[PDB]
RNA sequence: GGACCUGGCGGUGCUUCAUAUCCCUCUAGAGGAGCCUGUUCUGUAAUCGAUAAACCCCGAUCAACCUCACCACCUCUUGCUCAGCCU
RNA sequence: AUGAGGUGGCAAGAAAUGGGCUACAUUUUCUACCCCAGAAAAUUUAGC
């Protein structure tokens, strides 16, 4: 690494600094004073104090990226968001008066809820002890399941069975399916929760 | 037959022959007749063997199967009676040395000496067509180096698709001569 | 023989924790296709051989009637330089 | 003669395994541009 150990990661949170000194606790006052002495790394290209910034969508875009072509990944992400928005508007214009109150048109809300609906809380850990592999249930950390939902969504959208259907169109369809607890990603979560319930007797190996 | 990575061609030909032996015929014929591009071949032989392959494609891991609209099994030993006639007609003809590098189909390399074209043109009748090997022999090169222009002088654009499957970069500089219409009336 | 001192125990097991190497975790390949190839076996009297040393004539590419190695026949010699030898 | 030459001959096949070279596309390809356009169509090896 080209940064010395003294260098610390920057804090881009804009409203953190505007906090009144009166609200600051003694510990928070101390750490604010301490950061004065520390050296701070240059903020990386990426996160910004923008009010429209979304770390989850940024991570999804980075996970779609191939060969460092970030422009194309962000283009695909924004196209997916626009497609979801337009599909929801089309479904809203054609809905009954009482059905328009339960139709979400915010693409960010749909994206977050669809990813949350696919998060597995339990997983397996291959462990060979007696000469034969043994899959044991283990509770998944929050970061692990957040990553797994994204990875499953992207892998499902990268299947070759979808011939000539462009990535934004496939991803919008999968997101809207997972928003309603439907589709193959929700089934992949269910088949993991079931295959980890089928081996609850193997937890004693942990 | 367009196969997938798990497809075994000689194996499937073997069961296709077992079927016809069980039915009972003298020396059933079913072997690869054309190597066109990766995982795509043309099998040739008795219609029973081809029907067996078509109906057992799933077991043989064949993604697609399409019977050719041709009279019979070309490029196989079944065409042996057609060897002796052609040879005689070629005997009278004096074949000169090709001016350009003409590639063969029997073994997919340039014709070297004119006295061997006479028998290679007859072996081509009863031998598989080594088209993929010919495409490699003509277009194989290191990454980054330029490719020559390619012109398909004749009807159709099938060779264009085959080249696309074989070499994308060589296909980038491919063009076809229009034999159905002309832009300008000369 | 009584009492006591130092121990060593090349010590043996458990208990607690440091518990990093190495697994699991992440990314991309490799299983397909066509070529050339290393090795091994068998073959011939012989070697299947090696191209800072052939051929090429888009890219590459095989023997080339090449050439050094090898088999079978032979020949030159006091010769190149009190020579010569990729032992 | 372990030196120098002449003549001819020497062409090889099988698998089992290891490696290398090519194309392998929809997040693609062609043109204009250099990013607001138009058309086409399981084992196992490394790394951080
Ligand atoms: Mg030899």
């Amino acid at each position: 690494s080209r940064y010395s150990p003294e260098f610390k990661d920057p804090l881009i949170d804009k409203e953190y600094y505007r906090k009144p000194v009166e609200e600051l606790t003694e510990e928070e006052k101390y750490v604010r004073e301490l950061k004065k002495t520390q050296l701070i790394k240059a903020a990386p290209a990426g996160k910004t104090s923008s009010v429209f910034e979304d770390p989850v969508i940024s991570k999804f875009t980075n996970m779609m990226m191939i060969g460092g072509n970030k422009v194309l990944a962000r283009s695909l992400m924004i196209q997916t968001l626009e497609a979801v928005k337009r599909k929801q508007f089309e479904k809203y214009h054609a809905a009954s008066a009482e059905e328009q109150a339960t139709i979400e048109r915010n693409p960010y809300t749909i994206f977050h809820q669809a990813l949350k609906n696919c998060e597995p809380m339990i997983g397996l850990v291959p462990i060979l002890k007696g000469g034969r592999f043994y899959q044991v249930p283990v509770p998944l950390p929050d970061r692990r399941r957040r990553f797994l939902a994204m990875k499953w969504m992207i892998t499902e959208c990268r299947d070759k069975k979808h011939q000539r259907t462009l990535m934004p169109e496939k991803l919008s369809h999968k997101l809207l399916e997972a928003f309603h607890n439907q589709g193959p990603v929700i089934k992949r979560k269910h088949d993991l929760h079931k295959m980890a319930e089928a081996n609850r007797a193997l937890a004693h190996y942990r | 037959v367009l196969g997938q990575p798990q497809s075994k061609f000689n194996f499937a030909c073997l069961e296709a022959r077992e079927h016809c032996k069980s039915l009972g015929i003298e020396n059933p014929v079913c072997e690869v007749s054309n190597y066109l591009f990766p995982d795509c071949r043309v099998i040739s032989g008795h219609q029973e063997a081809l029907r067996f392959l078509q109906k057992n494609s799933s077991k043989f891991h064949f993604r697609r199967t399409r019977m050719l609209p041709v009279s019979g099994a070309f490029h196989t030993r079944l065409m042996e009676p057609a060897v002796e006639p052609l040879t005689q007609a070629l005997k009278a003809v004096d074949i000169k040395k090709p001016l350009v590098s003409v590639y063969s189909n029997v073994h997919a390399h340039r014709y070297r000496h004119p006295g061997h074209i006479h028998k290679l043109l007859a072996q081509q009748l009863v031998s598989p067509v080594k088209w993929e090997q010919t495409m490699h022999a003509i277009y194989e090169r290191k990454k980054g180096r330029g490719f020559p222009q390619t012109f398909e002088v004749g009807p159709g654009r099938q060779l264009g698709a085959i080249l696309k499957s074989c070499n994308m970069q060589a296909w980038k500089s491919y063009s076809a001569v229009d034999v159905l219409q002309t832009l300008e009336h000369v």
